DNA sequence: CTGTATTTA
DNA sequence: TAAATACAGACCTAAGTCCTTGAATGCCGC
DNA sequence: GCGGCATTCAAGGAC
């Protein structure tokens, strides 16, 4: 071997607006405001691998045109998240002059907005305000409860959400045409279940998939990428009897090389975010998984502490 | 487009290290006369001031009056790599987006050839009317440099006072205070170090430490220095060139009963 | 049992102050012909090469090759406890163990004895690069520092171009770009200022500018530096010594 | 009252300096025969003693004896005022709250006036014991921060043995060892640079690195500094100009 | 939540 | 003088490391 | 003798 080839995440990375297929008001949004300029301050926030970095990056481009290496200040905030840096490569960036045509601005690009320190939050805010008129600010974050009321005060807020299974479909039958790739309806179907709305980790598993089996079918792929690890647990703790809870724990979890902790944290999960049984025996459920927690965090972490687990839940259940 | 060239790039050099640690953004005005820069300090407490007339460049070219926005730690960080023995040339074209410095070795033909991006000021142009004040003086740069030097150990309050042909530099800190007394005199054989002193009315003063010091760091674009005091009216602070000047407006402290 | 007798102690200190701050630990391979070393930076980018052969040593006796691993941060401060008219002695048991440093005045009689505790690098050093490179230049040392660290304040990297007898250094930053542009020139009136350059290629390739003011440090050995350039190769900054050769292999960004 | 004509600002300058890091806030003794200044370290380890004469002034003039209370930070500071030009004139009245220093120059159109305030704190008893002293050295004093200055990086605890005639600094760290040994020097060539040694006893001793380093602060005053080292009794560390002089005691642990 | 400051009825 | 709503009561310490970040220390360069 | 930069460390915050 000399090379390799560019992933699908990248090669096929959307470079218009119109190849996106997130969220459609948001996306109609983007198109008009690079349409007509005047980009207003914004906030992107939502899930991994649904479109908000490209959503960006494509509408920068689109606004900027030729002017994109002179007039875009793309920055990891994680990357960059001193004081410092606000104080002296933003702001120097701001105050920067560059003729641009009469509806176009300089665009500051925070990717991962969310790890930037509270020092340089609060000292981005007078940077933002006194540059207005000539420095447009994009962050690019996954909660925006990272970031701080007054930064949000002065910017647009853009909630991307979960994309919906037909739009992941179309994206990957997209993909497919345009590498010819031979699939199964089945192997889609599996795809898309074990995406989990992360168009990302979609288009990687599928050319994972094509790389080391060729073809996308159901069978390659739940042999080569796992059922999500939530579903087994909450199949497990939601039996009726004892003995098919630690079946499922022995065979599916326990001979298969899950670490305990990791099993107590996605029953946690699971329980928490549960809806099928009541609000009681949920915390009842998570009080006693809690407890098992704490004694795994101990190094107590064997097969017996989980099957006391799910015996304690199934007393539980037992009214 | 504009072209200017001079004589040695150690004269900018200078000029730009004089008022760095004062202000930061700077409005160089170019017109066919020279150029002129007038900047606020951050405080708005000094004001800065600095003209270069044409015979200052080996040569100069405008075709038009033209504003360049310059942040002094990139145009220090520019210069730095010039040497003593270069010709500094800068260069504006059309639509100015930013300003080509190029050094070119006389002794060799090895040519440097830097680009500074400039910047936005939404700086208002105001007029810096002349008025006669009451006492003008001319001292060495050194000497006044050395008692600033001294007296800011002590307080960041500076107390001037000419009053009966005496020059009294008051410095009332925490710990003890500081008093230097100077009497003017006129020495033949080199007039460079003398003082030069005109008192009409005793004025008495008070001005910050940290401006003085930002003022006399100053103190390498000429001999000596003309101190201007005004008893309403901010102190010119002012080093000669041989085409411009440097002035600095220093606004005094209020003289409460 | 390893004993070598320098000329001058300041001259080994000067080497190690090359490595200091591009380089954490080492691997002396001392034989009969002289002492060989190389070291990988911790971010693998840069790559260093020193030998020193017998000639640079007053006096010099390896029984049998002997490998000494040491850390730099130690060997530095070692060093800077000796004098400038000092003259330097390493002494090295049958088993490579704890190596000696000497310190001894030839105007007076002193004798500082320091100690420095190996630490085995599994990790071995012997590979040697000889290819033929599209350029190979050579300018004084001082020089070649000016232009590095006057063009690392304006960006992080700094892209090198060889064209026919012309050199180029290039920085395009934030703060505005900037461009260096030297002439081969020969200078009979002194041989230590005059740039040679035989291209075989024009180049064009573009370097980090921390890694190269790293480099640049070595200028202190040598008033003349010769910098060699190939394209998919990478770049060879050598500073000659008396009796052998200081070398960093110094590897490209990606375009 | 009292009148202290200096014959140089930079003497004073070089004697506060060498014990700037040592102390903060101390009270100078001014008595007729000399000025004495003592003060202890807050890790009573160090006691900092300067005796200076009447001899080493210029012109002395006191009929009263008093204390005067300043920081040596402060002191320093006012001392930055001075050049290698002037005199110092240091005038102090019956009732202590400012001392005045004038600097005089040999133009009598420049003269320089300051004042420094005085702190009130609690002064501690004169160290002037002269316990007996197994050996005896004296070395240049670049010579021994240097030394000093090197071994200080290889360990915090520096050894020091006066054994058979021959004096060993030895410095034993995490990353090595060090090992300075040194043998009596007298020379008639240059009558300053000389390692004398008078040794009664063999001394086997370790002291703390940060100290020495705080010591040889004041190699400034001195081309040469005298080292006098006991088993039980603190090493004596001494500098001496031409009439005022220095000593730093450190109880060895 | 109670309790208080502010605005408008 | 009542509706009508905002909206304020209050801020913890040991501990573990990692991270930032101001500021002092430290050294080299000039 | 300052001037400048780099390094280190302590104070606060977060989980
Ligand atoms: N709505 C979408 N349409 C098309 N491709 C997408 C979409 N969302 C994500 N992708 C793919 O995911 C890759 C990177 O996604 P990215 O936008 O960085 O995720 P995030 O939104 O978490 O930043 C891109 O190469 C792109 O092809
Ligand atoms: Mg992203």
């Amino acid at each position: 071997t000399l090379s390799l080839q560019l992933p699908w995440v990248e090669k096929y990375r959307p470079q218009v607006l119109s190849d996106i297929v997130g969220n459609k008001e948001t996306i109609d949004r983007l198109q008009q405001i690079a349409k007509d300029g005047n980009m207003p301050h914004m906030i992107i926030s939502g899930m991994p691998g649904i479109g908000k970095t490209t959503s960006v990056h494509c509408l920068a481009h689109e606004l900027l045109g030729r002017s994109y290496a002179d007039g875009v200040l793309e920055l990891n905030a994680s990357d960059d998240r001193g004081i410092d840096v606000v104080r002296n490569q933003i702001k120097h960036f701001a105050q920067k002059k560059l003729h641009l045509p009469p509806g176009k601005h300089k665009i500051v690009i925070l990717d991962e907005a969310d790890s930037m320190t509270a020092g340089a939050q609060q000292a981005l805010r007078r940077t933002m305000e006194l540059y207005s008129n000539s420095t447009r600010f994009a962050f690019a974050c996954n909660q925006s409860n990272k970031i701080i009321e007054p930064l949000q005060s002065r910017c647009a807020i853009l909630r991307y959400s979960k994309l919906s299974d037909e739009d992941v479909l179309k994206r990957l039958l997209q993909i497919i045409k345009l590498e010819d790739v031979k699939y199964t309806n089945d192997g889609l179907e599996a795809i898309i279940f074990t995406a989990e709305g992360d168009m990302r980790q979609a288009i990687n598993n599928l050319q994972s998939t094509v790389a080391g089996h060729g073809l996308v079918n159901a069978d390659n792929v739940f042999k080569i990428v796992d059922s999500p690890h939530p579903l087994i647990v909450k199949k497990m703790l939601l039996a009726s009897n004892l003995e098919d809870s630690i079946q499922i724990l022995r065979t599916d979890l326990w001979k298969k090389g899950y670490s305990s902790i990791d099993i107590v944290t996605t029953s946690f999960r699971v329980t928490k975010n549960l809806a099928q049984v009541k609000e009681s025996v949920r915390l009842e459920m998570i009080k006693e998984i809690g407890l098992t927690h704490m004694r795994i965090l101990e190094g107590v972490g064997t097969y017996l502490q989980l099957a006391s687990m799910l015996a304690k839940i199934h007393k539980l259940n037992n009214k | 487009m504009l072209e200017a060239k001079f004589e040695e790039a150690s004269l900018f050099k200078r000029i730009i290290d004089g008022f760095k640690d004062c202000v930061q953004l700077v409005n160089f005005q170019c017109k066919e006369d020279g150029i002129i820069a007038q900047a606020v300090d951050d405080s708005r407490v000094l004001l800065v001031s600095l003209e270069i007339g044409v015979e200052a460049f080996q040569e100069y070219r405008c075709d038009h009056p033209v504003t360049l926005g310059m942040d002094l730690t990139s145009l220090s960080k520019i210069l730095r790599c010039g040497n003593n023995t270069d010709t500094l040339t800068l260069i504006a074209d059309n639509t100015p987006d930013s300003i080509i410095l190029l050094f070119e070795d006389t002794k060799k033909d090895r040519i440097a050839e830097y680009s500074l991006k400039l910047m936005d000021i939404d700086a208002d142009f105001l007029k810096i009317e002349e008025l006669q004040y009451d006492s003008t003086l001319s001292l060495p740069s050194s000497e006044f440099s050395k008692i600033v030097r001294d007296l800011s150990q002590l307080s960041d309050s500076i107390n001037i006072m000419i009053t009966k042909e005496t020059i009294k530099f008051v410095a009332d800190g925490d710990i003890g205070s500081g008093s230097v007394i100077i009497k003017p005199f006129v020495d033949m054989e080199h007039p460079e170090t003398s003082i030069k002193l005109e008192m009409d009315q005793p004025v008495d003063l008070t001005f910050g430490a940290k401006y003085l010091l930002d003022i006399i760091k100053g103190s390498s674009l000429s001999d000596r220095v003309g101190i201007r005091l005004s008893s309403e009216a901010p102190a010119l602070f002012q080093f000669d060139l041989k085409s411009g000047f440097l002035q600095f407006f220093l606004a005094p402290k209020f003289n409460d009963e």
